RNA sequence: AGCAGAGUGGCGCAGCGGAAGCGUGCUGGGCCCAUAACCCAGAGGUCGAUGGAUCGAAACCAUCCUCUGCUACCA
């Protein structure tokens, strides 16, 4: 089915289909198809079948040679083996986070729920590049470290001017987990090492310690309707919840909840929410059909919820736990933070504006990333170590991990730092 | 970090222009 | 993808079985010493395709082709 969850994070200017078809070859495509103006800014699933010929690479299913198709000025002949029935040796499922400053909060929702990831480094711009410093701290928050930097776009970039970057983005993530994640210099367009980087994609990426036994959380992120325009009346169906499950195994049949849901009819105040049963039609396991749903991958899990309740993608960041699941409904929040003294995620070569930012104030707005969950709620009594934030929709922590706390200083919110669930 | 770059720099470097 | 519109003179674009339409561009003459303004005359037709039901479709009637747009994406 799929056994780990590898991001494919990378900043602008670098290139996303020659990479992601390079280690899946599944492409990650929604709507504006129409596809894309320069790196994929929505988040994509990609699902493979990566094995091996007693041999490192990733092999088409033609796994005689592997002549790429990412340019035709040099042809890129890797042997990756020969034929002869491959051996399976696992399943891999990615999960394609944002990769521009502007969505950097759907970013860190999809990433709370994968396992592991990749850093796409562009040579085209700053080499103390931003999105490298505010990528990896924020995996580094979200209980993750396998991390693979992964150099991408330095075919024109010449080896000095790809010299320069890898060590001083390596330079300002000094106080994060990126020195063990190892920096592979590859090629775009020569579709050059990926023979190295499937191998570094299981070998730094093994199947994580995975809760098969526990109750199943399941956090969409990825909403798809199958009653699509064009459907009849006895073609009637539900709505698939597709995310990856973080925890417990699912089966098919079960009766799944959105557990943060909807407000209820006339809230007068705050406090009152139902979340959505629904029974799951099916499992998806990259092509085929199963009855488990083993978490720690991206699993279409297809429920029987209503064909608006998946006609857009309006479940980004649901818990959606079992039927009866345990974990609480906020809609006010006490949450305990801290600030970072570099506003993270923007960073030029004249370094603005990651100085020092001004301290949070009451009855002010800020995204809070709680669990993988994505909304907005207002600061209602704010301190140093104790935020009393108030939301607009009741929210579920699938548990206490972390959240990633922004404040408006632009058209869009800037990490500040992150913090705690009390 | 930095060996995974130099090795796959002979080898990325050498096959290009 | 399901959806809504058009296809027609170079264009604008009439039109519904006893019909390939005007409005513009288009060329010559007329008028004047001439221009302007203007008159006469010339040139411009797969009515997208397929055609059939047909006494004869452009129409009717369908289909597909083109353009216009949609739930906005549909494991």
């Amino acid at each position: 089915q799929a056994t780990i969850n590898i991001g494919t994070i990378g900043h602008v200017a670098h290139g996303k289909s020659t990479v992601v078809k390079a280690i899946s070859g599944v492409h990650t495509v929604r709507f504006k198809n129409e596809l894309e103006r320069n790196i994929t800014i929505k988040l994509g699933y990609a699902n493979a079948k990566i094995y091996k010929l007693d041999d490192p690479s990733c092999p088409r299913p033609e796994c005689y040679r592997s002549c790429g198709s990412s340019t035709p000025d040099e042809f890129p002949t890797d042997i990756p083996g020969t034929k002869g029935n491959f051996k399976l040796v696992r399943h891999v499922s990615f999960v394609d986070c944002p990769g521009h400053d502007i969505l950097m909060a759907t970013m860190l929702n999809g990433a709370a729920v994968m396992d592991a990831a990749l850093l796409l480094i562009a040579g085209n711009e700053s080499c103390p590049q931003p999105q490298t410093s505010e990528h990896l701290a924020a995996i580094e928050i979200m209980k993750l470290k396998h991390i693979l930097i992964l150099q991408n776009k330095i075919d024109l970039v010449k080896e000095s001017q790809a010299k320069e970057q890898y060590e001083q983005i390596l330079a300002f993530v000094q106080g994060t987990v990126a020195e063990g994640a190892p920096i592979i210099p590859i090629s775009a367009q020569l579709k050059y090492n990926i023979e190295v980087v499937c191998e570094y994609i299981v070998k730094k990426i093994p199947v994580p310690p995975r809760d098969f036994t526990s109750e199943p959380r399941l956090i969409v992120i990825r909403s798809f309707d199958v009653n699509k325009p064009g459907c009849e009346v006895d073609d009637l169906k539900g709505g698939v919840a597709g995310g990856s499950i973080l925890k417990g195994v699912l089966k098919v049949g079960q009766e799944i909840e959105v557990r943060p849901g909807i407000v209820s009819k006339d809230s007068e105040g705050k406090l009152m929410c139902k979340p959505i049963f629904s029974k799951i039609v099916s499992l998806f396991a990259e092509h085929n059909d199963l009855q488990y749903a083993a978490p720690g991958g991206l699993i279409g899990v297809g429920t029987k919820i209503d064909p608006t309740l998946c006609r857009a993608d309006r479940m980004v960041g649901q818990v959606l736990g079992a039927v009866g699941a345990l974990p609480e409904i906020f809609t006010e929040l006490e949450i305990s933070y801290f600030l970072l003294r570099r506003l993270l995620g923007v960073r030029t070569e004249g370094d603005k504006k990651a100085a020092k930012v001004q301290k949070l104030s009451k009855n002010e707005v800020l995204m809070v990333n709680i669990g993988s969950l994505s909304t907005g709620g207002r600061v209602s009594a704010v301190k140093a170590d104790l935020g009393k934030i108030v939301l607009t929709n009741p929210v579920c922590t699938e548990v206490g991990e972390k959240i990633a706390l922004s404040r408006r200083v632009e058209k869009h919110w800037r990490l500040i730092g992150w913090g705690q669930i009390r | 970090s930095e060996k995974e770059y130099v090795e796959m720099l002979d080898r990325l470097y050498s096959k290009l222009p």
